[PDB]
């Protein structure tokens, strides 16, 4: 039960370092189906003034 | 169609049959608290519901304890 | 942790039907205002053989990444776009040195980790390999930072939890290293 | 309704093995070694082999239950009901709730509260 | 003060934010009424059911309905089945169309 | 973690339900076949009770009832130790002895019913024993 | 095909129609499989799983318990098929229909490093942060040991 | 007193005796039970002894720097 | 101090043997505990600093000067309700064996008073619902603490099931208020308190209603009062009103922010409709614990319109009236618990069925005490003449001062109706009035041996013995005198109300 | 004297579990593998004559959420669900398959269907009482209320 | 009887009873419907009750049954599981030897003896 808690451990800091690469992605892809979101809503409302 | 009170003709004619309709009636509300939590990704719902669950254990016993002894009472002659 | 959720793939098809679950797609790419970058195309067992690695190397943007969203208040995803392309090309540079220095120590470790359940704990055989052939054509060293050199898991020379089954690529790996460099 | 008694006496006694036998584990890790690198780890015929054996180690330790499943039957008379009730609850449910405040003081003293790794 | 609005992995979830705010302008001393904080509310309601949300993706529905815009062109793909989500839906170079595997991981 | 291997399971196993049922109901020789003396309904004496061969024509002790009732307030109790099985780690010392605590106030149960003897089925009716006393004049 | 709705009406024409206490304790069974189903799939197998091991290993067989201990003793189609029929009509539980014809998603994030179960976060709180509520629930199945003892026990 | 039952209070010597043979399910339940809470109250003892307590697991999500963002820092530019 | 305690009691009485001796001084152990309680209650509760309102254990539960004031109520009712059980309410051995027989009464007693002093102070739905079911278990649990009774069994058995419903409204409200906000603390949902749906705390009030018998609910109070012994429903007729009350006021206090006016006429409906019933009701009735019933059904009618209201002159109507309504309640039915001392011995017509749980069932069973024992009939009378109304006793100030606050915020219809409704009542407190005196002269020279109390035996006939015991007759006098003569302090009393502050504050 | 005739039925029923978990290990693991191999079948069956030897994927247990997002993340990039892939550049193809489920968040069937379960004093006007749905109603219209300003 | 069958207290004796509006038999026509009006109690002793003479579970301890080791009709009449009475039926393998041994001479009865005892 102490070696399972630095194999916790070792596993935790190795999902740390790949958090920023794996949420930078994820932001992107949020970013990406926000900005069509709106191209959608403004292209379907686009003839209400 | 409810408003009719529609549940009425939905519940037997004993005792027990009352008792069960009050455990179908509150498993209702835990249900429902289980299907908020879930969505709004809350636990504190999902606390709720465990207490609810282990509330409504509590009730059963006791009303069963009551109507278990209601029951023997009339059959208590024992002068075998 | 297999809880149900709204936002990836749930356990069974009787979950989709429940909900009415549809896979929708969005064609449509990012605007040019925003310059590209090349995603990383590692799965997920070379980023678990890699992840020390990538954490040696791009520590100083995986902070500043992070202390971007923490200090955006909220708009993180908006206002973090640019260092989030910094981590991006960070990421893919230390993936493509791996395979154009050690891609059959990096290929040999992730092997391992796709058969034995992607557990560190089953493949201390190949990732000491893979170490040590970074640390001399890259510099690069795994740390486990919070705890003494002395007491790290990886380096443990007699752990008590051991991988039930062998990986013989791992095995035979070994012992030719146990005579090409135990001179 | 037989099944049913004789699926529960396998499981029973399967739950017996994975409980505190370790289930599916080798006897020996080096009996288990030497006879898998007998076989390429590149074809299918070294997963057959290694889903043989680890079935097996879980076959011999169940099958030992279902042995004494039939073991005491043959050696011990039938136990009457009124003690029977009596013996799960004055004997057994406060050794089990005396064990279960044991377990974790005993983790807690040497600093071993488990995780899953 | 108790904590509300847990994720499931301990730590706040989506709409905790939105809460804490509301939390931040009604205990604050710099109010003398609660009508700053009035926008928060909504907020922290919006955020748990997109009721608002709701009701503009149903008038975008019945706008195009009213102009004829066709739902297949104005939408965006998606895919009902699960097995059927294939290499060639996901734009992969030289991907078949038949089923992946989503028996076991 | 995907379960659509585990439904197939389950779906195969409630048609292996169907099978065992009517497997029965055709492999069967007809009535007729055998004996044609009746079918399972019209032949009431073999549709009947088993009583050992003659025809004949439940008060059950207290104890087996607080038996049953109190299985219950026990059930809840198990029941509730499992929240801190899968997080004794990260509940620490606090959670360890809040865990005492609520199996403390669970046993001052379990002493009352363990001195009252609520269990014991008792022989309050009957092995009666009496001294003859001569009662002499 | 939502299955679900025909393992309720099947439910529902034996609720209307129930004589004895046999079936009353059948439409208890017969109700919490399909909540325990319609849990397992969509919103949370956690506590479908609680369910069984709480309202039918615990509270169910207390009923069939006490029913053989109690006693056993002692409508037209027309009716009952337009009553259900009449039932079935309107099942809309709420009135908000965008909330019911529109869908929604989540989206996911990386920033959770330690998953772990959602009985670990109940057990986290409840443990932690209510343990008031978890020491007045040990409380009120005290009561209940006592209160069995005192209703039930002859002597 | 070559059978009476002990009083606690008197003899506690003799009491657990009466318990520990005429009530076996009774007596080790208890001495079983309490080597749990007891063996917690020497936790202290093993850590001046034996060996520190680890340290605590990094469970709470990434590690931010505690300092302000960095102003020079190049690279992997577009 | 009470659940420490209880823990002490719950051990030992399982370990002593049977017997009444034992069990009535175990009965003294209680008495001392709750004594104890309230001593250290009062040391660390002040009004002076409970001003504020204080959260306690995670805000789960709040505290502040008004409902403070209702703890030490409960803790002072819950000490003469134990000094029956305690000492002897008569002292023939065969009437009052009955309040030993039982050891585990003062107990589940015991587990009430901390489900009642608790229920006020909540301050989360999830505690919300534990709680009311902690004080919802103990009443089933004392309603059958006579087993052996046909008639105990079956009123627990009706209230078990009225209660269980009740308890799944207050629980689907709060499931409902969280289905909403998402949110369990109460100060929390405050925030909301103008975007959720009102109507949900309504539906929470519905269920409220029941556990206090509010009509149209009120069918099953009145049956379980008049099939309970006289011991029991001493209890449970009165103390759930105490702690339910309390809670109905504060949960009043919060709607009224957004001051929804539909949700004040359901309210006003069912207040109107209890009147009247509680008024026509008890017209006709020949059972004393069902007169009581309907009496008790009219006063809580009174004190939900100073709910209503819900000023600060309604905080003053409230607590004043709670407290004296239950030292009136004490003291009508201690007296009932003695007189039946006085009742005759057949040595014929009607075949009255008389048992010794309610040993005092009918109203002519007051007959003539003007005669047997005029000092406790003129008690009596004082305590019946302040549920009338008549000044200046206790009563009339409750009247006064409700109608000051039912008044002051246009509730002129409830007024009248309830001015209406006391008169109408005053009907059926006059015939107990009748029944106690007015055939005292033609009875006044008659040769009574055959009463319950001539069986006692004769000790000496030398020293004097007093026909009733000492500690019931001391409380009888006391609460008399404080409801004859509240005139001399009642300015000091009233602004002693002035200060239970529920966030008046400035 | 070791009985022979008597542990005939233990190396039967010894076969027994051999056959179901030699079975499991090697037909989960082959399919596994397979489907790893590429993004077509005329790649999953066939094996090149210039490819190495096979490295087979033993099935994946105690997984948690993250083994979810990287199951997903895994199928856009080679077309399974445990896919292998070490390149340091994904195709352009990545960019534009993000798989976002839209599912609906009704209440459960039994809770709106059953003869009992729904029968509550707030289900009722849930149901049947416009009042909630009216007062929110008005946030709604005055959303398009505000869009002149 | 056979089918069927029917005080710790003071006897009260009560007389007058009277309402607010008016006397017992002024309204005991009505007070057949008004159950607050019921001057019988259901707890007092003497109350009666017409219960029926159910007999005792009676189980037929049957010649087919292993414990049985002949031919034996048990009669068992218990209160709950405790046996109050039990009546054996034996003569289910009488056989009249003692009536057959008077028509055979002495060496021929003797194989009836070892038919007695089987063992
Ligand atoms: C176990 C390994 C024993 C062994 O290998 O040698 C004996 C064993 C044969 O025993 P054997 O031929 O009767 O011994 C010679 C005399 O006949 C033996 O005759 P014996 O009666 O004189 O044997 C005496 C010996 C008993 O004989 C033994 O030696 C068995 C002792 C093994 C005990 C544990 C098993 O002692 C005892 O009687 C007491 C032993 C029991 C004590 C309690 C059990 C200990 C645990 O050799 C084998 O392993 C082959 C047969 C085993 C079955 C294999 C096939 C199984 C069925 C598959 C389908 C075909
Ligand atoms: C794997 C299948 C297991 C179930 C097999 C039986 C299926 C038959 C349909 C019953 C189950 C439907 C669910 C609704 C309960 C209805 C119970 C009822 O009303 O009685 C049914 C049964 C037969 O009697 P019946 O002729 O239908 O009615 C008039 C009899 N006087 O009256 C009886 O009590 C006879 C014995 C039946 C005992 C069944 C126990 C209750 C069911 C629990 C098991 C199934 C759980 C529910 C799953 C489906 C839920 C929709
Ligand atoms: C016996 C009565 C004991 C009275 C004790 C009352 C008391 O001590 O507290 C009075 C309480 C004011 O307390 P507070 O404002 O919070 O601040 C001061 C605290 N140190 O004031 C309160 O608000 C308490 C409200 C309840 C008061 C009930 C009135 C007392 C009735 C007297 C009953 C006497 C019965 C006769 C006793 C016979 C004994 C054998
Ligand atoms: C009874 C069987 C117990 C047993 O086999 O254990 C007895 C002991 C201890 O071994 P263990 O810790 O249980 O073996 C588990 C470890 N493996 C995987 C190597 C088997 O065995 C001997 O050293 C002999
Ligand atoms: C090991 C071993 O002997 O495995 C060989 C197996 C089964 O062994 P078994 O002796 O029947 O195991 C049963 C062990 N009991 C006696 C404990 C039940 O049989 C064959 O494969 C042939
Ligand atoms: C799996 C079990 C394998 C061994 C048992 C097979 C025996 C059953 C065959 C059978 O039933 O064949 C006889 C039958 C019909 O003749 P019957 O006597 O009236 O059938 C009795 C059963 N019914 C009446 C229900 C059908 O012929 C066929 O339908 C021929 C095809
Ligand atoms: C330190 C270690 C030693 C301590 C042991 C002393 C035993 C006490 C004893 O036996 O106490 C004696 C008393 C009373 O016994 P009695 O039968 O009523 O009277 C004695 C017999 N007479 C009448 C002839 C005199 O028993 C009790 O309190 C009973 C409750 C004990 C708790 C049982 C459950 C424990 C669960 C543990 C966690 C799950």
């Amino acid at each position: 039960n102490r070696e399972k808690i630095e194999l916790k451990r070792e596993k935790l800091w190795a999902r740390a370092h790949l958090m920023p690469l794996l949420q930078a992605e994820q932001d992107r892809n949020v970013v990406r189906r926000t900005f069509a979101y709106y191209k959608r809503e403004g292209e379907i409302m686009k003839d209400v003034p | 169609m409810d408003l009719i009170l529609l549940m009425l003709v939905a519940v037997g004619l004993n005792i027990i049959d009352i008792y069960i309709m009050i455990e179908i009636l509150i498993m209702g509300c835990t249900v429902n608290t289980i299907y908020s939590a879930s969505l709004d990704n809350d636990m504190i719902g999902l606390i709720y519901s465990l207490i609810q669950i282990i509330i409504a254990g509590v009730e059963s016993a006791i009303g069963l304890s009551i109507l278990v002894n209601y029951n023997r009472i009339r059959n208590s002659e024992e002068i075998e | 942790s297999s809880t149900h959720t709204n936002d990836s793939l749930n356990s069974s098809n009787y979950v989709d039907k429940l909900k009415d679950t549809h896979f929708v797609f969005e064609n449509d790419k990012l605007p040019s205002e925003i310059p590209d970058v090349e995603e990383v195309g590692a799965t997920t067992a070379p980023l678990l053989s890699a992840a020390y690695f990538i954490g040696a190397k791009c520590q100083d943007y995986n902070d500043d990444f992070m202390l971007c969203q923490k200090e955006a208040k909220g708009n993180g995803p908006i206002d973090c776009l640019k260092e989030g392309r910094r981590v991006t090309r960070c990421a893919s540079g230390v993936l493509k040195d791996l395979n154009t220095h050690c891609s059959d120590e990096f290929r040999l470790h992730w092997q391992c980790l796709s058969f034995s359940n992607l557990e560190y704990k089953n493949c201390r055989k190949a990732e000491s390999l893979l170490n040590k052939c970074v640390f001399e054509k890259m510099n690069l060293v795994k740390k486990i930072p919070g705890i003494p050199e002395d007491r790290q898991i990886h380096l443990k020379q007699n752990p008590v939890l051991k991988p039930v089954a062998l990986h013989q690529d791992s095995e035979v790996a070994f012992k030719k290293a146990q005579n090409e460099n135990s001179i | 309704f037989f099944l049913s008694e004789y699926c529960s006496m396998v499981l029973m006694s399967t739950l017996t093995a994975i409980f505190f036998f370790g289930g599916y584990l080798p006897f020996s890790n080096t009996i288990h070694h030497l006879i898998l690198n007998l076989f390429d780890q590149h074809s299918i015929y070294y997963f057959i082999i290694e889903g043989i054996l680890l079935s097996g180690y879980l076959a011999i330790k169940a099958n030992f239950f279902m042995f004494s499943f039939v073991w005491i039957r043959a050696a011990a008379p039938r136990l009457r009901y009124d003690l029977l009730i009596l013996f799960c609850w004055y004997v057994l449910l406060p050794i089990v709730f005396a064990i279960v405040v044991f377990a974790p003081g005993i983790l807690y003293c040497f600093d071993a509260l488990p995780v899953i790794i | 003060a108790p904590l509300q609005q847990v994720g499931r992995h301990g730590g706040p979830n989506k709409c905790f934010g939105e809460f804490q705010r509301v939390v931040e302008c009604m205990t604050n001393a710099k109010h003398d009424s609660y009508e700053p904080c009035n926008n928060l509310k909504n907020d922290y309601l919006e955020c748990r059911k997109h009721k608002v949300e709701r009701y503009k993706a149903f008038l975008m529905q019945k706008h195009a309905e009213e102009l004829g815009k066709d739902p297949e062109e104005i939408g965006a793909p998606f895919v009902r089945k699960r097995r059927f989500l294939t290499s060639k839906t996901l734009g992969l170079v030289d991907g078949d169309d038949y089923e992946i595997g989503v028996e076991k991981i | 973690m995907l379960q659509d291997l585990f439904n197939n399971y389950v779906i195969l196993v409630g048609i292996l339900g169907l099978i065992f049922l009517g497997v029965n109901y055709f492999i069967v020789e007809s009535p007729r076949m055998d004996e044609n003396n009746g079918n399972i309904s019209d032949y009431i004496e073999k549709s009947g009770p088993f009583e050992c061969g003659f025809s004949s024509f439940n008060p059950i002790p207290i104890a087996f009832i607080l038996v049953a009732l109190l299985f219950l307030p026990f059930d809840l109790e198990v029941s509730s130790m499992l929240p801190y099985i899968v997080s004794i780690y990260s509940v620490g010392i606090y959670g360890l002895i809040i865990f005492i605590l609520f199996l403390l106030i669970l046993i001052v149960g379990f002493i009352y019913e363990f001195n009252t003897k609520s269990l014991s089925i008792t022989t309050i009716l009957h092995k009666k024993n009496k001294a003859l006393v001569k009662n002499l004049y | 095909m939502n299955l679900e709705i025909l393992d309720l009406s099947i439910l529902g024409f034996y609720s209307l129609i129930s004589s004895n206490s046999f079936e009353s304790i059948a439409i208890l069974v017969a109700t919490i499989m399909p909540v325990i189903t319609e849990l397992w799939y969509n919103y949370s197998q956690l506590f479908a799983l609680l369910y069984t091991l709480i309202y039918v290993g615990a509270v169910v067989i207390l009923f069939v318990f006490i029913l053989s201990v109690i006693n056993e003793k002692e409508s037209g189609l027309f009716i009952l098929i337009l009553v259900l029929l009449l039932d079935d009509l309107d099942d809309n539980e709420s009135n908000d229909n965008d909330y019911n014809n529109v869908y929604i998603t989540d989206y996911a994030d990386w920033f959770n490093n330690y998953n772990e179960s959602d009985l670990s976060v109940i057990g986290n709180l409840l443990f932690t942060e209510y343990a008031l509520l978890l020491l007045i629930i040990s409380f009120i199945l005290l009561m209940s040991i006592i209160g069995l003892i005192l209703i039930v026990k002859k002597d | 007193a070559i059978g009476d039952y002990p009083v606690y209070y008197k003899q506690p010597i003799r009491w657990l005796s009466y318990h520990a043979h005429t009530r076996p399910h009774v007596f080790y339940a208890i001495a079983v039970a309490a080597l749990g809470p007891v063996f917690m109250m020497a936790t202290p003892l093993r850590r001046k002894f034996l060996y520190d307590d680890h340290e605590p697991l990094p469970a709470n999500g990434y590690p931010l720097p505690n300092r302000s963002r960095d102003k020079t820092l190049t690279g992997y530019d577009d | 101090m009470l659940f420490t305690s209880l823990l002490l009691i719950i051990v030992y009485g399982s370990l002593v043997n049977k017997s009444h001796l034992l069990t009535k001084l175990i009965n003294r152990l209680g008495l001392i505990i709750i004594i104890y309680t309230l001593l250290i209650h009062l040391n660390i509760n002040t009004l002076e600093n409970l001003s504020i309102g204080i959260n306690m254990f995670n805000n789960l539960l709040l505290i502040n000067s008004f409902n403070n004031t209702i703890i030490e109520l409960i803790l002072i009712i819950c000490i003469l309700y134990v000094l029956l059980i305690s000492f002897n309410i008569t002292g023939l051995s065969i009437i009052d064996n009955l309040n030993y027989s039982k050891r585990t009464f003062i107990v589940i007693v015991l587990f009430n008073i901390i489900g009642l002093t608790l229920l006020p102070l909540v301050n989360d739905i999830m505690i919300l619902f534990i709680i009311i079911e902690l004080q919802s278990y103990s009443l089933y649990l004392l309603t059958a603490i006579f087993n052996e009774s046909h008639n105990s069994t079956k009123s627990a058995l009706y209230y078990f099931i009225v209660g269980s419903i009740a308890s799944f409204i207050i629980l689907d409200a709060t499931v409902s208020i969280y289905d909403d906000l998402g949110l369990t603390n109460i100060q929390y949902i405050l925030m909301y308190i103008d975007k959720l749906e009102i109507f949900d705390l309504l539906c929470l009030l519905f269920g409220l209603f029941i556990k206090i018998g509010l009509a149209p609910f009120y069918s099953y109070s009145i049956t379980i009062y008049s099939l309970s012994p006289t011991i029991i429903t001493n209890y449970i007729s009165l103390m759930p009103k105490l702690s339910i009350l309390t809670l109905i006021y504060i949960i009043m206090h919060y709607i009224n922010i957004v001051n929804n006016t539909d949700l004040n006429y359901v309210i006003s409906f069912l207040i109107l409709i209890s009147m009247f019933i509680g008024s026509f009701g008890g017209l006709n009735v020949i059972r004393i614990k069902t007169l009581l019933a309907y009496s008790s059904l009219l006063n809580v009618s009174y004190m939900l319109l100073a709910i209503l209201s819900n000023s600060n002159e309604s905080i003053i109507a409230y607590i004043y009236y709670i407290i004296q309504y239950s030292l009136t309640h004490i003291n009508i039915f201690s007296i009932i618990l003695v007189i039946s001392i006085y009742l005759p011995i057949m040595n014929n017509m009607l075949n009255v069925m008389i048992t010794k749980y309610s040993p005092i069932e009918y109203i002519n069973q007051l007959k003539n005490l003007f005669i047997n024992n005029i000092f406790i009939a003129i008690a009596l009378c004082i305590s019946i003449f302040s549920l009338i109304g008549i000044p200046p006793l206790t009563g009339f100030y409750g009247k006064y001062l409700v109608l000051i606050s039912g008044l002051n915020n246009g509730y002129v219809l409830l007024s009248i109706v309830l001015i209406i409704a006391s008169s109408i009542s005053t009907v059926y407190y006059a015939t107990i009035l009748k029944v106690l005196s007015f055939d005292t002269l033609s009875f006044k020279d008659i040769i009574s041996n055959n009463l319950i109390i001539n069986t006692s035996p004769e000790n000496n006939n030398n020293e004097i013995k007093p026909e009733i015991s000492n500690v019931i007759s001391y409380v009888i006098s006391s609460l008399t005198l404080i409801i004859l003569l509240i005139i001399i302090q009642y300015e000091n009393i009233v602004k002693g109300a002035y200060l239970v502050l529920l966030y008046n504050w400035v | 004297m070791i009985p022979f005739e008597a542990l005939i039925p233990y190396a039967i029923m010894f076969a027994g579990f051999c056959l179901g978990g030699g079975v499991m290990n090697s037909a989960i693991t082959a399919d596994i593998t397979k489907r790893a191999r590429g993004p077509n079948q005329e790649i999953k069956r066939n094996v090149g004559e210039d490819e190495g030897p096979r490295n087979y994927t033993k099935p994946r247990y105690n997984t948690d959420q993250w083994d979810k997002y990287f199951a997903v993340r895994d199928l856009r990039l080679t077309g399974s669900l445990r896919g292998q892939s070490d390149n340091a550049v994904a195709e352009e193809s990545f960019k534009t398959n993000s798989i976002q489920p839209y599912s609906n968040t009704r209440r459960p069937w039994v809770l709106r269907r059953h003869i009992i379960m729904k029968n509550s004093p707030t289900k009722w006007a849930r149901k049947y009482s416009s009042r909630r749905d009216e007062r929110e109603q008005e946030i709604k219209d005055d959303y398009i209320r505000g869009m002149g300003e | 009887n056979d089918f069927y069958d029917v005080n710790d207290f003071f006897p009260v004796q009560v007389d007058g009873i009277e309402s607010s509006l008016g006397k017992y038999e002024e309204f005991a026509k009505d007070a057949h419907e008004w159950e607050s009006w019921n001057l019988q109690n259901e707890d007092h002793p003497e109350y009666p009750v017409k219960r029926t003479k159910i007999r005792h579970f009676t189980l037929n301890f049957g010649p087919q049954h292993p414990a049985a080791h002949g031919v034996l009709r048990l009669i068992l009449e218990l209160h709950g599981e405790e046996i109050l009475r039990s009546d054996p039926h034996v003569g289910l393998l009488h056989r009249g030897t003692e009536k057959l041994i008077e028509s055979k001479t002495y060496m021929q009865a003797l194989p009836y003896f070892d038919r007695l005892d089987y063992v």
